[PDB]
DNA sequence: CGATGTATATATCTGACACGTGCCTGGAGACTAGGGAGTAATCCCCTTGGCGGTTAAAACGCGGGGGACAGCGCGTACGTGCGTTTAAGCGGTGCTAGAGCTGTCTACGACCAATTGAGCGGCCTCGGCACCGGGATTCTGAT
DNA sequence: ATCAGAATCCCGGTGCCGAGGCCGCTCAATTGGTCGTAGACAGCTCTAGCACCGCTTAAACGCACGTACGCGCTGTCCCCCGCGTTTTAACCGCCAAGGGGATTACTCCCTAGTCTCCAGGCACGTGTCAGATATATACATCG
């Protein structure tokens, strides 16, 4: 007689309805467990947050307020744990951090 | 007045490591994908975005490259990158 | 003959991003040809894709999709 | 010609952490991307460590596995932990 | 029982030098040999008909699936067999 | 009902087209299966087989041996110019290197 | 103290199966260094197949899977 | 009394070891080095017989793997030994 | 000490972000059927345990000359700066190939069933290999 | 150059434990079959891609020139390679024994399947304030 979302009982913004359509049309496997999706949606929040507060951080440091790619390179490319859960992958837009070696600048 | 070697191509380098557009001229580089593709296929099309994205994976695996080479060329107690530089990264990496 | 289109000063600002203060004459060339076996590599998988779907236009999915399966992934023309 | 996306998800999040601060679309177009990369790697270990049992579902546990496999050891813990809060918090919820 | 494509290797090579016996340890190399590029092509056939959103797997996702993961003549050679066999099978 | 005559008899192969759909089947790549993707498949799969034998032989005789043993398969796969790119990741037990010495490293 | 049970000489013959000629003294506890590094890394995994499986015994497969994994398949034992 | 010169035996012994596919590391101190590894992770843990031969076979192939590519970091170098500075190049070339 | 680089402040303005609206198709509430996984009990094999001995290999010392690498020299290769010239980027007019959607229907492959012979586990063996040893040739290098 | 003599080579014999043949046998492939459908084809139609036009001035190009850098010859000393004697724990093999991998028969509670209906979020309309752009100008840096 009423209506009441997953998600909110979950206490997460993620859709937990939605991963565990993709999951059964994805033929992953041939049973789905009850839990499986809230799981899931909680690792992708905790990442999804993780990745904007320091991008976030990245744009106070430019006195920005709107993100934009090369604050989330900013935030990849200097977390010792993100950058090795991405090392395979190019950010369109993003460039590099400066970073000259050593022995190239002057005595 | 003249600036000595050196202290301008370091702010070329500073410079292309803040801006971050894409250094690779657009019409030249979209004819050269046509010319290229023809040879598997005639009369191909292609959408405008496709380009872009060709461009941004050549810009970014060149610059990975051109890092690599670098690092080869101050072990053997050079500054100048070298070609021997680029085949031998090349051939570490796995890919040569 | 297009290569051309890859000019020197073309070349000498992707080696500034990379970090190389100073660049030998020879490099370009070898640079161009590095450049057409990557762009061969890439175009003949997604005009393969563009053929399988029976498409006469390419599309930038096309693109991603190559540089996928070639382990290089891309973010932001699709997902 | 409906397209799904998370571009609603990403923004009650970015709320969250900071009320202030707007995202840009093309941002929101790798984010989304982000997403549904980390979900096909998860989604592919757990099927694998599924297979190797001779197992025929996927559990919280296969999560946790792939989870753990995946992710750099200080990410693994928080991970694990808020995971398995959110889970006893759905269960005795019911 | 541990199913293996031992016999049908040893059948291969018998037709090839019709003197020589192959040891254990080599059997198993090919046994996982085979396995191997079983699933790459089972894998990307499978990527080939989801992107198009086709449900089905036919002789046309083998064959790109073949040409996207083999070097160009053993794919080339490929496709020839495989249209052969496929081409005197339909003829049956 | 007529005498059974093994699909692999019909497409002229000896590997298993019968186990090769049904492992198409049962590993969940796609929801349907089409009777031309397992004969397309296990050709392909007979062909590198008999490719990688023949030259494996070859390394044998050389050996003057009537056995091979896996340092001739991997004398066959590191001296093919395309093997080599195929199995570039992988590495054989009790394989071993081919000889190699670079030109530097020997007197004059 | 196991970590000097790789004696000196075997880290010898391996050099000299990859070819090397001349080795600085130096070499030897970097390699042993390295080597740890690489070992940590494949127990790890191992470890975590083994656990999820409920076993007590470290298995070859484990082994197998966990080499694949990091990208490094190994043809001999199965799989 | 009879001398080789220096090296003369060193290429002998490269010829002998890659002409062979025997193991080449203790097999008793390495199995008690991964004994020693893996009570880290679990205690009261044991091993299969073939997995410290499977994790055997993995390092050795590995560190010959490394050696070749030190040695041609060393060549590249314009030396003939191999130094620690030509491992640590390497690594960092592959991304370790 | 001369004088060119990027940083910072005030203002315009125009469109990308951020909001509001309709509505429809994706999700949730509830009942159902039946089989994938949890359980208690077992077997037995292959793993961990101890011991002897000899003898391969590792360890510790010696000798010394060939390597690593620190130094001076040098001539040319490429960074810097300028005037010439050219075509990439822009706004726009124009069309129509083909990408994307709706409709029809029928070729085909998912799933059942009765049937039976193709492929695995086992014992046996006999001969190819390996282990063994002896004599001839190559090659390093001492004089 | 050459020949003293060390290691590689090659030729020969012994005997064993692995590959290969036959055997039982059973379970996974085959054939005959229906039927729900989705995908092969027909038709439409409206996006955005290709073609062509004039304007703009930012970028590219060729050249001069100056000195900083890579390549070369040289030295030396110290540390590694080849050799010797000692000694220690690896390797082989025999005898114990029991923990835990791997298999089984019972059971259940968990998930896929189904109809619903209603509201979440995704197209489509809007407008304003964050930013780029422009102008202005300050002081940091460098040979």
């Amino acid at each position: 007689a009423k209506a009441k979302s997953r998600s909110s009982r979950a206490g997460l913004q993620f859709p937990v309805g939605r991963v565990h359509r993709l999951l059964r049309k994805g033929h992953y496997a041939e049973r789905v467990g009850a839990g499986a999706p809230v799981y899931l949606a909680a690792v992708l929040e905790y990442l999804t947050a993780e990745i904007l507060e320091l991008a976030g951080n990245a744009a106070r440091d430019n006195k920005k307020t709107r993100i934009i790619p090369r604050h989330l390179q900013l935030a990849i490319r200097n977390d010792e744990e993100l950058n090795k859960l991405l090392g395979g992958v190019t950010i369109a837009q993003g460039g590099v951090l400066p970073n000259i070696q050593a022995v190239l600048l002057p005595k | 007045h003249r600036y000595r070697p050196g202290t301008v191509a370091l702010r070329e380098i500073r410079r292309y490591q803040k801006s971050t557009e894409l250094l690779i001229r657009k019409l030249p580089f979209q004819r050269l994908v046509r010319e290229i593709a023809q040879d598997f296929k005639t009369d191909l099309r292609f959408q405008s975005s496709a380009v872009m994205a060709l461009q941004e994976a050549c810009e970014a695996y060149l610059v990975g490259l051109f890092e690599d080479t670098n690092l080869c060329a101050i072990h053997a107690k050079r500054v100048t990158i070298m070609p021997k530089d680029i085949q031998l990264a090349r051939r570490i990496r796995g890919e040569r | 003959d297009n290569i051309q289109g890859i000019t020197k000063p073309a070349i000498r600002r992707l080696a500034r991003r990379g970090g190389v203060k100073r660049i030998s004459g020879l490099i370009y060339e070898e640079t161009r040809g590095v450049l057409k076996v990557f762009l061969e590599n890439v175009i003949r998988d997604a005009v393969t894709y563009t053929e399988h779907a029976k498409r006469k236009t390419v599309t930038a999915m096309d693109v991603v999709y190559a540089l996928k399966r070639q382990g290089r992934t891309l973010y932001g023309f699709g997902g | 010609s409906r397209k799904e996306s998370y571009s609603i998800y990403v923004y009650k999040v970015l709320k969250q952490v900071h009320p202030d601060t707007g995202i840009s679309s093309k941002a929101m177009g790798i984010m989304n991307s982000f997403v549904n990369d980390i979900f096909e790697r998860i989604a592919g270990e757990a099927s694998r460590l599924a297979h190797y049992n001779k197992r025929s579902t996927i559990t919280s546990r296969e999560i946790q596995t792939a989870v753990r496999l995946l992710l750099p050891g200080e990410l693994a813990k928080h991970a694990v932990s808020e995971g398995t809060k959110a889970v006893t918090k759905y269960t005795s919820a019911k």
